[PDB]
RNA sequence: GAUGUCGGCUCGUCGCAUCCUGGGGCUGAAGAAGGUCCCAAGGGUUGGGCUGUUCGCCCAUUAAAGCGGCACGCGAGCUGGGUUCAGAACGUCGUGAGACAGUUCGGUCUCUAUCCGCUACGGGCGCAGGAGAAUUGAGGGGAGUUGCUCCUAGUACGAGAGGACCGGAGUGAACGGACCGCUGGUCUCCCUGCUGUCGUACCAACGGCACAUGCAGGGUAGCUAUGUCCGGAACGGAUAACCGCUGAAAGCAUCUAAGCGGGAAGCCAGCCCCAAGAUGAGUUCUCCCACUGUUUAUCAGGUAAGACUCCCGGAAGACCACCGGGUUAAGAGGCCAGGCGUGCACGCAUAGCAAUGUGUUCAGCGGACUGGUGCUCAUCAGUCGAGGUCUUGACCA
RNA sequence: AUUCCUUGUCGGGUAAGUUCCGACCUGCACGAAAGGCGUAACGAUCUGGGCGCUGUCUCAACGAGGGACUCGGUGAAAUU
RNA sequence: AAGGAACUUUGCAAUCUCACCCCGUAACUUCGGAAGAAGGGGUCCCCACGCUUCGCGUGGGGCGCAGUGAAUAGGCCCAG
């Protein structure tokens, strides 16, 4: 059958690289308009750093920095980001659907912090 | 004849004496009986048990009164087992004993569509000697100008799995009521978490 | 699991060095010597099994010799053998012991240790002249 | 497909812990592993199995460990279930220095 | 040439015949609460750019 | 104005003039082993060496290694070894160009299925109201093989050597279904190690690229066989050849002309699966209840019980369908704890000139596993869906 | 690369060898510049064997990517 | 996995081999060859000393499953 679980309409390689690209623009942005799968499947993963972040020692920077390519981002999610987020029970990131785009009729979508 | 429902709950490894033994672990819950069904009212005769409990504001008006005439408390499934009769609400206590040979009954994990190779074992064909229809591919679907038809029945790619199928003689190992399980021998049919059929071996040996 | 065209190791002194499995029967032993086959089809020998086999490599000196069709029982198999505990015993290479129409070896000795299960499959004499049965 | 609210978790660890034994520590490095034959007849031997433990896999009733030993110049790999009847005793010879926990590379 | 090819042209009855599939489903649009200008179910509403709170931008 | 041709492979199905199993009669049938004929097509009928081979010979087995049909079954299914194009050589023939009863090396097999047929899947309408469930089985399909060993019993039988029927146990082989606990396989980024080079200012620590995983080691869920579990049956009813019972024609005899019983792996039923489009559309339980609308709108419109649409998912799946959840909420994600995988993190300290080693640290990391928990989204809503035809008969106040 | 009878006959190799090597001679129908016989080296030649290795195979599995399937955009064909 | 040509017309295809240094190397021959025959070993990092340098040689030590650590990269042999 198929009975695994995640997602890869690219390869290896390409797969980490958009869950990065898109990690490093929400984090960045605060929020970004993207196809709704993208940002179904970009959800996790950045969730995922905000947990990283929140143990605000030199190894969990370092763990982000795999990540997160960008020095000045790091920063923001490390000492900005992770600490507004101290008694969010890790949640928060939330997705709303716009609706169909014209040259491939994409339902896009949104995703927050 | 005898029967219950359950839900599949895993494979293990158990000792009995110095032999191990892989075991079906099997929720064989408590079933309430829900309708009886005679000659004089139903034409044959036969019993209507159920199994998991649903929520109150789950059920509609119409499972309702058919579970208050009985004054059960809705289940979610309902199964008839013909022949059967036994008073009361049936669970697994002198229903079933260990060492009784037993069909567990359920439903395969289904395949999807699936070529004849892994659906009816074909063979395929060379993966190497000058192909086009390397593995996977039936040959030849009939004959010439005779039956201009293809066989009905014939052997082709379709939708395997997600059948009913049931595994004759299975040996009741072990039976923890109160904690309601059943450990039978073997591989019943279904995946974790799904609807078995426990009853009494349809023609034992 | 050995099938036809297998090259396996001489567990004895009969002679032969490397035997190649020419056909898989489906191994007797009851009164008379070996039974006679529990079928012709039967895929792969295993420990305790019974093969028919083309002597591919013998020393100089020794009772059977090169191009000999003979019988052997496997004896040692790198595909793991199950056990009734749980338990699992597999061999780094896969041997067998040369026997006769009456089932007991060619050879005076057995070398490197033999499955157990050679005794549940009433191999006597193999398992007696065997220097560990693991 | 029923959608009963259960802890299969615990089901399962509930009928595996009748049948689920500790060993010594023992992670790689040897081992002399004291087997009891009760097949051999009617009659109950004694067999005692040592060599490296090459690998540890799986957990409760499953748990197992492959001793890995060269006896009469041809190599053994035996697979043990923690649990088994068959097994007596396991006891540490000589703890070992290993840098992963499969360790098959030493079959060459 | 061209190996499997139609044996006869499709008349204009059964030509129309598979077209009976082919309909599109008009949206299920709703009135929007804060605007009214309809819109999707689970979607931002186009117009004042609410889902509850505003927020999009116009 | 084209019906592709040997052999292989793939896939089947059919006949029986039966190769094996099953039942019988005769035997120059003591027994065991057979010979021959009758009934019997349910299943079964092995792997190699040689040749393009069909065949055949051989090796090694077997219960057996059946014969034939299906355009010498099957190339819009594959091969292209044989043969029948162009090159080239040999032997032969022809003065020659050339030729063959030949032989030899080489030599383009065409992505898209319209109808019928076949496998799977929906949409529609029907089934005299609208609904949610549970079903009977007309019919259909699947399955159907067989060895060895022991017991009976070293008995019957045979002078012996040898050696049973019948009945009863086991245990395999092949095949099938299911399954993933076990042994394993895989597991494209879950963990580690390694090289070159480029980058994050440098060091240290990381990241890209070397595949569409750079390479290596390992590996959970999932999927998987080569791994497990179960299966072919028993009982029965009617029969075949065949064996009998009562029994005349034909004072006797005869299984047959009246009637009767027995009797096969075959037939019908039993096992497993589909099945009321079974338009002959069946049965049972439960629910909602008999709205409203001008001789202008001729039956539409609010509605009930109930469902659909949409969202979030799924051991369901191409789509659709199917199952679950949708705040009255534990559905998925996260987050927490645990399991499990990898195998001792960064950073600091110490030891050494150093490469490294040791401690901190059973560490650090973390896909899919098992629970918990209202942090995120399942918001808000819209669409649809009864008011039950007539005739005859029985009961009813 | 010549042999019809032909799978000639004996030997080799193989468990088993219509091919292959070796003899033999009965050359349907070899033979001396339409060159005879040999020859080290060379060959994307052709033939037979061996070791190694391997999914060619028993017997197939898992995994990946691009198509196939779904939606929006554009939209052919032989054939009839 | 186990097996290893059992595939097949035919190991077709795909593996294996793969660079540089040291050792080593057959029949046969036209004395050049055959030859990269065949087969074996080395290969990373540090430190000390020696030396013709980018370096290399001896010695001791270190780390991993693995040191042309990734890429480029002969499979070989017998007979016709
Ligand atoms: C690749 C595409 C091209 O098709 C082609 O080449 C394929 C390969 C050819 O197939 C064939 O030869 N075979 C197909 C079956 C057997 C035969 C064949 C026979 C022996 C061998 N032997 C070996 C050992 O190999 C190989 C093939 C085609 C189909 C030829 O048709 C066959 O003619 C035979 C004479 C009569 C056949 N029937 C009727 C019985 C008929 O099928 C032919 C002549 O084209 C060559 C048709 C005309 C119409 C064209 O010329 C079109 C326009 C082509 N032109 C273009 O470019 O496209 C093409 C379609
Ligand atoms: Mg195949
Ligand atoms: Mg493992
Ligand atoms: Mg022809
Ligand atoms: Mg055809
Ligand atoms: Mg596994
Ligand atoms: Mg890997
Ligand atoms: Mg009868
Ligand atoms: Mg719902
Ligand atoms: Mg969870
Ligand atoms: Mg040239
Ligand atoms: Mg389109
Ligand atoms: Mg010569």
């Amino acid at each position: 059958h198929g009975k695994a679980g995640r997602k890869l309409n690219r390869n290896s390689s390409a797969r980490v690289a958009l869950a990065r690209a898109q990690a490093t623009a929400l984090l960045r942005e605060g929020r970004i308009q993207t196809t709704l799968t993208k940002a179904k499947e970009l959800r996790p993963f950045v969730e995922q750093l905000i947990t990283t972040a929140k143990g605000g020692d030199l190894h969990s920077r370092r763990l982000v920095a795999q990540d997160i390519h960008d020095k000045d981002v790091v920063r923001k999610v490390m000492d900005e980001v992770a600490p507004k987020y101290a008694e969010r029970p890790g949640g928060y990131t939330r997705i709303l659907r716009v609706g169909t785009r014209r040259g491939d009729g994409v339902t896009m979508a949104l995703i927050e912090l | 004849m005898k029967g219950i429902l359950g839900t599949k709950i895993g494979m293990t490894q158990i000792w009995k004496n110095d032999r191990a033994i892989p075991v079906t672990v099997v929720l064989a819950g408590p079933c309430p009986i829900v309708q009886r069904k005679t000659a004089q009212t139903d034409g044959y005769e036969a019993v209507q048990i159920g199994y998991a409990p649903k929520a109150e504001r789950k059920v509609n008006k119409p499972m309702q009164g058919h579970f208050a005439k009985a004054g059960v408390a809705p289940t979610r499934i309902l199964r008839e087992f013909r022949g059967f009769a036994p008073d009361g609400d049936s669970v697994n206590v002198d229903i079933f004993a260990e060492g009784e040979k037993i069909d567990a009954t359920g439903t395969s994990k289904g395949k999807g569509t699936q070529g004849v190779m892994k659906r009816w074992n074909f063979a395929g064909g060379p993966a190497s000697h000058g192909s086009k229809k390397w593995h996977r591919r039936p040959g030849s679907i009939g004959q010439r100008k005779t039956p201009g038809r293809v066989y009905k029945g014939k052997r082709m790619a379709g939708h395997m799995g997600m059948e009913r199928v049931t595994v004759q003689n299975l040996e009741v190992v072990e039976i923890r009521a109160g904690e309601n399980l059943i450990l039978v021998k073997g591989a019943i049919p279904g995946a974790n978490g799904g609807l078995v059929v426990l009853r009494s071996a349809a023609k034992a040996s | 699991m050995i099938m036809p065209q297998s090259r396996l190791d001489v567990a004895d002194n009969s002679g032969a060095r490397e035997i190649m499995c020419i056909r898989v029967l489906n191994s007797g032993i009851g009164g008379k010597g070996l039974t006679t086959g529990g079928g012709g089809n039967k895929r792969y020998a295993h420990v305790g099994d019974i093969i028919v086999a083309s002597v591919k490599d013998a020393a100089p000196r020794g009772a059977v010799k090169a191009g000999d069709v003979v019988k052997a029982v496997v004896v040692r198999t790198s595909h793991a053998i199950k056990r009734a505990d749980g338990s699992t015993i597999r061999f780094d290479r896969n041997a067998a012991v040369i026997i006769n129409n009456q089932g007991e070896p060619r050879g005076t000795r057995v070398f490197g240790p033999v499955a157990r299960e050679l005794r549940d499959r009433r191999f006597m004499k193999i398992v007696s002249l065997a220097p560990e049965v693991l | 497909q029923t959608h009963i609210k259960i802890n299969r978790g615990e089901l399962l660890r509930g009928i595996e812990q009748d049948h689920t034994r500790q060993l010594p520590d023992f992670r790689p490095g040897d081992t002399v592993r004291v087997d009891t034959k009760v097949r051999e007849g009617n009659r109950t031997r004694s067999q005692a199995f040592e060599g490296v433990v090459i690998a540890i896999n799986g957990s409760g009733s499953r748990k197992s460990f492959t001793v890995r030993k060269i006896s009469f110049g041809e190599g053994v790999e035996r697979v043990f279930p923690f649990a088994s009847p068959l097994v007596n005793q396991v006891t540490i010879v000589e703890r070992g220095k290993v840098r992963r926990a499969k360790l098959y590379y030493l079959r060459e | 040439a061209k190996h499997p090819v139609p044996k006869k042209k499709t008349s204009k009855s059964k030509r129309d015949m598979r077209r009976s599939h082919h309909a599109l489903t008009a949206p299920n649009l709703t009135e929007c609460p804060q605007c009214h200008g309809k819109k999707l179910s689970h979607h931002i509403c186009p117009n004042c750019g609410y889902y509850d709170g505003r927020q999009v931008l116009a």
